[PDB]
């Protein structure tokens, strides 16, 4: 699918993703903190439709992501990200998507998630995160 | 050089 | 202060 | 188990762990790079014995670890780190221990594993890694 | 926490 | 004067300052690189006029600042920045302003200037820079 | 690669 | 003179330099913090003698250096670092050497001096500092 790279910012304020309960994660778009002021990133859309959107508004300064978990698996010959979940210091934004395949989890003990990059076609093919202090 | 760099982790999903 | 820090990631296994 | 924390250094030269094919990883030690000079970290021993030793000598500057994989599982009630495999740019220091339970994997796209921390009772209970540029 | 930090140097001029 | 803080970015692409040959530095405004795309910062103007503007266009990726020098001194009871000069890996953007008072210089051996903060009234009262790798 | 880096600043004195 | 480079550590515990009130700084050594344990750096000696020693013991975790000042001047033809003064959060370890020539000063607003490097012939020719968060 089409690769994307948001880059590095000051923090995260809101995450907006999409999913399908029988396939995988679809759309992905995050609004970052750029030195105090929000900065909305490019909307990375899927090649198709029929996804259920999710808007994750964090209490910016005080609430930040502590762990990112999910599942990768093959759906129709394409190994993609099927589920994604964000746990913060205040709440857990429950498993979105199908919780099947092989697991992964990135807990941060000291550091902050500061940016996103990855790829999206019909579903989210892959993704990586930028970390900082 | 000229561009800032940061630790980037992963690539979870398609190899 | 006085002590430097670095991004430490994880805690895999028991809690 | 007993908690340890080596801290952060300049790089990694060698890793000496221990395992058992039916249980999990036991002993753990690492000799770091400290500004171009080797630095032998403390040996973090298991409470028990009967493990098989493995020495992982990297070609220091040239060879560096790019991804750490493993398994977290339940043995004797305790959830511990059952398997561990290190993938460097030159070779893969094959899985040690039991590849059974929940997988975890940290691929590093930009950065270096620069230190370790964790806990060891009879087996490695958990660990964390310091990441630097 | 929540906001990223960087080394900032100086304050050259008025004390 | 009025304090300002641009924050941290990915790099610098253009610097636009102002000066008076008999007083000190006046206006200050920089356009940064925010992950590949330029980002123009807020224009920090002086309380007064009659300054000679300077536009410093760097060859972004390839050309970056290596040292920042200047002079601080008192002009009319106000200790301000009287001169400022930026030397890059390709050129020197010669002393702008009065080269009187006490000197200062910040040479970077490994690192990048990534942001600016300071204060401006009639003249640039003070300033600090964010550094990064 | 293999060796970590940090922002080192200056060189004050002789060139 | 002879080039040295201690590298980067976790913090600074003590600094042992040497000076002469008519010439400049000579000897230079520093004991660092290495993950909560002292670490005695190598002693970088002057080619000659007749200096006055000074020991600067910081209250390690609590007391840290916030600004380094000094003077670069010309003695016997060679441009060297004539004076040096360390300002920590608790006390100022007064100027050592000759406060004559061109001043230099590095106030740190956010960060730590985490290591030193330079050269020493008869006197300190130059130095550089590693900065970390
Ligand atoms: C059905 O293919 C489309 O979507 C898949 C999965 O999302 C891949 O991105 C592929 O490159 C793209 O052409
Ligand atoms: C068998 O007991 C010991 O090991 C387990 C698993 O390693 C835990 O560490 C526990 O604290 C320790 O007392
Ligand atoms: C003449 O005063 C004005 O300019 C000076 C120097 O620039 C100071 O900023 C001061 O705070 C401001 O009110
Ligand atoms: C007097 O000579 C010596 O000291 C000066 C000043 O320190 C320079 O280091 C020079 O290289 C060295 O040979």
């Amino acid at each position: 699918g089409k690769a994307f790279d948001d880059g590095a910012f000051t923090g995260i304020r809101e995450i907006n993703l999409s999913y399908n309960k029988e396939t995988a994660i679809g759309d992905f778009q995050v609004v970052y903190d750029l030195n105090g002021s929000p900065y909305v990133g490019q909307n990375h859309k899927s090649f198709i439709t029929g996804f259920t959107p999710v808007k994750i508004s964090l209490d910016f300064p005080s609430e930040y992501i502590m762990e990112v978990s999910g599942y990768t698996g093959n759906v129709s010959g394409y190994v993609v990200v099927r589920s994604l979940t964000f746990k913060t210091n205040k709440k857990t934004y429950g498993p979105y998507g199908v919780t099947s395949g092989t697991p992964f989890n990135l807990p941060i003990e000291n550091g902050l998630i500061v940016g996103f990059k990855g790829s999206i076609g019909y579903w989210l093919d892959y993704f990586s995160m930028y970390l900082s202090l | 050089s000229g561009k800032s760099q940061t630790v980037i982790v992963g690539s979870w999903g398609a190899k």
